[PDB]
């Protein structure tokens, strides 16, 4: 969740 | 060192400087250390670790090649390495004067008792101190330190990595930058078998990771303890 959202791009 | 290898080092050094504040200013914001549940240091160390995870993420994002991996692989690498990079990066505050982490305050000087008061036993803590001491004794230059953290994160053998071939290619480029740096810059006798000693530290980290995980699994299963952990810690160590 938090990790995926931070790494998104 | 090639132009590319020099650029890798410059990028990693900047990334570290941008994600490691040697003034420890942000620490006032953490829940307070309590030293007087017997797990009195759990809230403070949970906050310190949660902060540290955010910094490791920020650092990893800048490693050349990391953002060319899939989202899934980036997540696998970070979840598996986070505790290890935290242990590595903490070496910078670690002091052999009293085997403690000195973070700029009398009450932010962390010792073995502190880690035990977050629920851990000497089965983890003693090898952890031995690791910090051995690492300190390598007398790494900042370039070597940041390369080692980067190599730790980009490990192709982590459980669940999809494109292990690409992760290995990135790791080998970093490893060769490190070996070249040691050859070009690190003086004898400190340079002797240095790369091997550093690779051994990575193996030592796998063992510390396994023990930390076991202990964390046990302590976090208690709802009174879990309730004191941050969402980020819960996700990353979960
Ligand atoms: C790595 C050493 C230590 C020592 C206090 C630590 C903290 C919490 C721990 O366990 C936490 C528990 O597992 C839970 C999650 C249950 C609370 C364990 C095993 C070790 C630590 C961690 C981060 C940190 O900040 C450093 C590194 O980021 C920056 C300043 O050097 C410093 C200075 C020390």
């Amino acid at each position: 969740p938090m990790l995926m959202n931070l790494l998104k791009d | 060192l090639s132009e590319e290898q020099q650029h890798i080092i410059a990028i990693l050094l900047d990334a570290h400087h941008k994600t490691y504040d040697p003034t420890y200013a942000d620490f006032r914001d953490f829940r307070p250390p309590v030293r007087m549940s017997p797990l009195s240091m759990l809230p403070h160390l949970a906050d310190l670790v949660s902060y540290s995870i955010q910094k490791v993420i920020g650092f990893a994002k800048m490693i050349p090649g990391f953002r060319d991996l899939t989202s899934d692989d980036q997540i696998v690498l970070l979840k598996s390495s986070a505790i290890e990079v935290i242990m590595l990066r903490s070496n910078q505050s670690f002091t052999m004067d009293d085997m403690s982490w000195d973070c700029g305050s009398q009450d932010y000087k962390y010792d073995v008792t502190d880690v035990s008061k977050a629920g851990h036993t000497l089965e983890l803590i003693e090898p952890l101190i031995k690791f910090q001491v051995g690492l300190k004794k390598l007398n790494l230059h900042e370039e070597e330190h940041v390369l080692l953290m980067a190599i730790c994160i980009v490990s192709p053998d982590r459980p669940g990595v999809q494109d292990a071939k690409l992760v290995e290619a990135i790791q080998d480029r970093l490893s060769n930058t490190l070996q070249t740096y040691i050859r070009c810059r690190h003086p004898p006798p400190g340079s002797h078998q240095l790369y091997a000693k550093m690779i051994q530290k990575l193996a030592d980290l796998r063992s510390l990771n396994e023990e930390h995980s076991k202990q964390y699994r046990s302590l976090s299963f208690q709802p009174e303890n879990s309730m004191k952990l941050t969402p980020l810690v819960l996700e990353v160590f979960g």
